């Protein structure tokens, strides 16, 4: 519950609440009553939406990819990264270190693609999603042994019902996920430099289990991320810049703020 | 083993929750954790400073 | 009686005494401490050089000019070749340590200037070229200060840190550096700034050469300015002392 | 088979929903937690920390570090206005990019007092008195020092402590004021004046600078969290 | 009919899911259990058992039983290096096919100490001293005996007991090291040197052999189980 | 007859399970059976050997 | 049971194991120990590198020939450039330490030879 103001009355005193030192770096903490006479007001306001969990407990689409029932590109592969979507990336960047369980919802939509073939008949498409840990063999073709998934987690979805949903335990070699790493992959210091060095979350593969009809069908799979049981430390300033790559923090230089006509003027 | 907790309501009413999984990572988020402490970020300095005393003396 | 401004800090065989100082800042309210057995991943006993490693070390001074964008130091690199502490890390695979920072600037009453002394965990600088990561030589300066540039790095196709002052190299607003622990040195009110840092890192111990934990940055929000015939050279000196330093993984010297 | 009915909205996807779903991996052993400094439990605590204000955000000044600095100089006549900015932190250009303003761009409603901190950055010899004032809504912005004095104000003196705090009381008919600018709720006008002329000895500079810091007070609160306006992507980044 | 809502993901198939489903045959009488030797409850117990190491895995040697044997001979100068292999059991060619390595190919993360056992296979008269050393990561692999001695090592003497155990302490910044090779985590370098020259009487062979055995220690553990790389089928077998 | 058991959680929280079938072969797997004993495979030999004594004497 | 001849010495991260050895000799019946406060001339606190300095260091081997007069080593000079211990002494004006000596020679039953291993305080050549 928010703190409630205390009523105050005029006084002349040696004590100087308003006067303080910026140099110490201790933020000044003075109530309105110390600066002016005030009236006793009770506050029922609650700081219950500013909690880190409430702020980060909402689904956002990290990335989407397209695969075809026919033609050369039978299946789609995406490396699992938070950084490629700006909104998800900006809020995660607010804390240097974050620890959190992950909730995953996949939405798949199929669109018929125009074609020369006629009198097409389409049985309901079934879609398979398979997640491979680092060093698991990658599928090279859609008909590969890798698609058996005996040792790999996998979900099968039939079109026309609720999107498939899974819960992920906190996966890290480290005690906490590191939003920023100031380090090199090797001891020498010649090599790639960045958070990409600590990036080993595996890869995700999506394919049509079966083909209903002769005509070409294109399917888009959208991946949604929802933090759960969130724990944060070492808070960082707001990014204040448009992103450029998901592997580095490289930025085009940016003015500090939008500019008003004059220091006196109240118009932006 | 049902658990009974209070609901989010206005000022100036309980919801039953049962866990059906043992993974413990399948539970709902802890939305109702209203605890705050600005002491780390604000007033970081070792020697404590009173509200109305000269800051440097 | 006593004065809030007067202070005396004694570490090892080095003692620091300033007549005027702003109250000392502990960045997260946590004193640096040795690692707990409950939290310790490594089985082998650690070696603690005690006072040898834990002493003040003085770095090369810089000149504050009326138009200096900024000066910045990577702290682990700063002490990488200094005394036993430089030797111990070169010998050992893993090191965790607290850091004491003391920034001293002296000026006449007539002089006017304001410097911001901020230590930032995991600062990652961003290269001027988008397709290239920043070079190690640009990223870290050993035995020498690295300086921010008032203008943005010009168009290029080479490794080069982006040094524009407002972004501070992190591509974030300079004014919001308040959230990071910091201490303001104002020439009229303060002679010097003392910041004490708890060890900060996701892992309990990390190899010092590959990874740097915190970066000390100095920027003048208000330019230095003086009337003619006043001392025209102003010196800023950074002194750093390791706290509760410990080492593990005894290994042959050098990094590759 | 117990008889069951299906509610309207069965098999639908809501972004903000809280439910129980089966883990991808059964019985995973999570890595043990370790102590980390500066643990964060609330966004408001970050907003309480002071943030430097780019008060002089005109033209080239935002491109230089001169945005934050506010110019002051010795002047022939007392009563000249040092600066004027809109009270609201969220919409105004001056407070939009600050720590508190950035957090506010995320939330639709905002409540409570704002603390403004002003630190003189001139020589020891330099002395001066300034009048910092807040004027309640529905009154045209003050055009003279006499008008400004009617609005609640703090008279500040340079020397001794070198910083001052003007605390703006919340004075709103509504419990919550929209972060987005609203015709219905106008936050107020904040302006500064010379209580007295700045005085300096010979060999000391006539002109000095004043930095401004803005933060959330203990009574401050937010609601209706929303997507922020500033961050946008044309395409997914690589 | 009680009102019910349907959760997202209803009617979906997850490989790793644990639920209750109706038996194909009701009330089947299962055959009674009987006592069987060597009952297994954990995979780790199998990894604790020592496995012969094909240390000399070069060219024709893997095709013969010579892979396992490590060559040693009397030499004019002390300090020559008997052999060198990478510390990690999972990725390295030398440990990939062993009992512990094969179990590791199944799991993504691995933790804890490794015990290496060395048995001299020469004549009774033959005598010798060897230095077995482990060097911590981030240091170039030792190129001389003096460099190797800096890394933790055990000096072994032939005669009396004919086998020695060098136990490699876990020395990792991370709690878990990836089985797949990782730039971030480097396990270490393991190398052997002649502490002294091998000495033999006339009518005894100058050159002998040394076998190496690799096993999981009590502290060892695994996580994130994954499909193994080695086993593949072009088509279903008949 | 509901059964209450502990969940799988980290270190340094209960799930209810009810059987709706009588076949007993329709139950969930016993994932939480963390018991191990290497004594069979390792230290197979009849006469016990101490950690630090000559192996053959 | 146990054997008088078998021995195992563990110092720091270095372990020495010899199947056959003569009983270990303590030269004056005194174990090496840190200096007493009662006996300490210097006011300043001493620095003890502990396991770093206290580990076995192996020197360059020599060849025993049928006509080798003798081999001799100045021990403080021997470890003067070896590991942290060589570094600490170079850094510090005063050092006091105990020393463990282990001399290893291996030969066939048929071989015959006798070597005298003696440590002498203050030998002046
Ligand atoms: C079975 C299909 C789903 C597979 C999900 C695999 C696990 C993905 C975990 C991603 C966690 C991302 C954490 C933040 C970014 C980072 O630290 O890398």
């Amino acid at each position: 519950r928010v703190a409630d103001t205390v009523g105050t009355g005029p006084t002349n005193s040696e004590a100087i609440p308003a006067l303080t030192a910026a140099e110490t770096g201790h933020t000044s903490q003075v109530v309105p009553g110390d600066t002016m006479q005030t009236r006793h007001v009770k506050n029922y306001h609650s700081r219950s939406e500013s909690t880190v969990e409430n702020f980060l407990c909402r689904s956002a689409c990290v990335y989407f990819t397209e695969y075809k029932n026919s033609g050369s590109k039978r299946y789609a592969e995406w490396v699992v990264t938070t950084r490629q979507a700006a909104q998800l990336r900006r809020k995660l960047e607010f804390f240097t270190y974050i620890r959190f369980d992950l909730e995953l919802t996949f939405v798949i939509t199929s669109t018929q693609q125009p074609s020369t073939t006629q009198n097409q008949d389409a049985q309901i498409l079934t879609h398979q999603i398979m997640y491979v840990p680092p060093g698991g063999p990658v599928p090279d073709k859609v008909d590969s042994y890798v698609w058996q998934t005996s040792t790999n987690p996998s979900v099968f979805w039939t079109e026309g019902n609720a999107p498939p949903r899974m819960s992920i335990p906190f996966l890290s070699i480290g005690n906490a996920y590191s939003n920023f790493y100031d380090g090199w992959s090797d001891f020498s210091r010649d090599g790639v430099y960045g958070i990409n060095t600590l990036n080993s979350m595996g890869t995700l593969y999506a394919r049509h289990v079966n083909t209903g009809g002769t005509g070409p069908i294109k399917s888009t799979i959208r991946i949604y991320f929802k933090p759960k049981h969130v724990k944060a430390w070492i808070p960082r300033p707001p990014r204040l810049c448009q992103y450029e790559k998901a592997k580095n923090v490289n930025f085009q230089p940016s003015g500090v703020t939008t500019t008003r006509q004059s220091i006196t003027a109240m118009t932006n | 083993g049902a658990q009974v907790s209070t609901q989010k309501t206005g000022a100036h009413i309980h919801y039953t929750n049962i866990n059906y999984y043992k993974d413990a990572a399948s539970n709902s988020a802890t939305r109702q954790d209203f605890a705050q402490d600005p002491g780390k970020f604000t007033e970081p300095v070792k020697d404590i400073m009173i509200k109305s005393l000269p800051a440097l003396n | 009686g006593y004065s809030d401004r007067v202070r005396s800090i004694t570490l090892g065989n080095s003692t620091i005494t300033t007549q005027e100082c702003a109250n000392v800042v502990v960045g997260y309210g946590v004193w640096p401490d040795y690692l707990k057995d409950n939290e310790a991943t490594a089985e082998d006993q650690p070696t603690q050089p005690d006072v040898a490693t834990c002493r003040f070390y003085t770095l090369d001074s810089v000149q504050w000019q009326k138009t200096s964008p900024g000066w910045w130091w990577k702290l682990p690199d700063a002490l990488s070749n200094l005394g036993l502490f430089g030797q111990n890390m070169q010998y050992h695979y893993l090191g965790r340590t607290g850091y004491t920072i003391h920034v001293q600037c002296n000026a006449s009453k007539f002089h006017q200037g304001c410097l911001l002394v901020v230590c930032v965990p995991e600062a990652e600088m961003g290269c001027a070229t988008l397709d290239n990561t920043p070079s190690s030589a640009e990223l870290l300066g050993g035995d020498a200060a690295k300086e921010f540039a008032g203008e943005p790095i010009a168009s290029g196709s080479n490794k080069l840190v982006q040094r524009v002052v407002y972004n501070a190299g992190m591509g974030i607003g300079v004014g919001n550096l308040t959230i990071f622990p910091h201490q303001w040195i104002n020439l009229r009110t303060n002679n010097s700034a003392t910041i004490v840092m708890p060890y900060t890192n996701s892992v309990p111990m990390d190899n010092m050469f590959r990874h740097n934990n915190v970066t000390l940055m100095v920027i003048p929000f208000v330019p230095l300015d003086y009337c003619p015939g006043s001392t025209t050279y102003v010196p800023i000196t950074v002194t750093i002392a390791p706290m509760n330093a410990e080492y593990n993984g005894l290994r042959l010297a050098g990094h590759q | 088979g117990l008889p069951t009915m299906n509610t309207p909205g069965s098999c639908q996807f809501l972004t903000s929903d809280d439910f129980q779903s089966p883990s991808a991996m059964p019985q995973y052993d999570v890595t043990p937690e370790m102590r980390i400094p500066g643990e964060v439990k609330n966004l408001m605590e970050i907003a309480e920390v002071d943030s430097v204000v780019p008060v002089q955000n005109v033209g080239e000044k935002v491109n230089s570090m001169e945005a934050y600095q506010i110019p002051v100089r010795s002047n022939e006549g007392s009563g000249t206005q040092v600066f004027g900015f809109p009270l609201q932190p969220g919409y105004s250009s001056v407070f939009s990019r600050t720590l508190l303003g950035e957090i506010l761009n995320y939330y639709t409603h905002w409540s409570g007092s704002i603390k403004l901190t002003f630190m003189f950055c001139g020589s020891a010899m330099a002395t001066g008195k300034f009048l910092l004032a807040y004027s309640p809504l529905g009154a045209g912005a003050p055009t003279k020092r006499v008008d400004a004095m009617l609005g609640t104000h703090v008279v500040w003196d340079v020397g001794l402590q070198s910083s001052c705090v003007l605390c703006i009381p919340w004075i709103s008919q509504t419990h919550y004021r929209y972060v987005a600018s609203d015709e219905c709720t106008a936050g107020g006008f904040i302006t500064c004046w010379y209580q007295t002329n700045i005085v300096v000895p010979a060999d000391a500079q006539s002109s000095c600078y004043i930095m401004c810091f803005v933060s959330a007070c203990n009574d401050f609160s937010v609601r209706l969290l929303k997507d922020t306006p500033f961050i946008s992507q044309e395409n997914f980044f690589q």
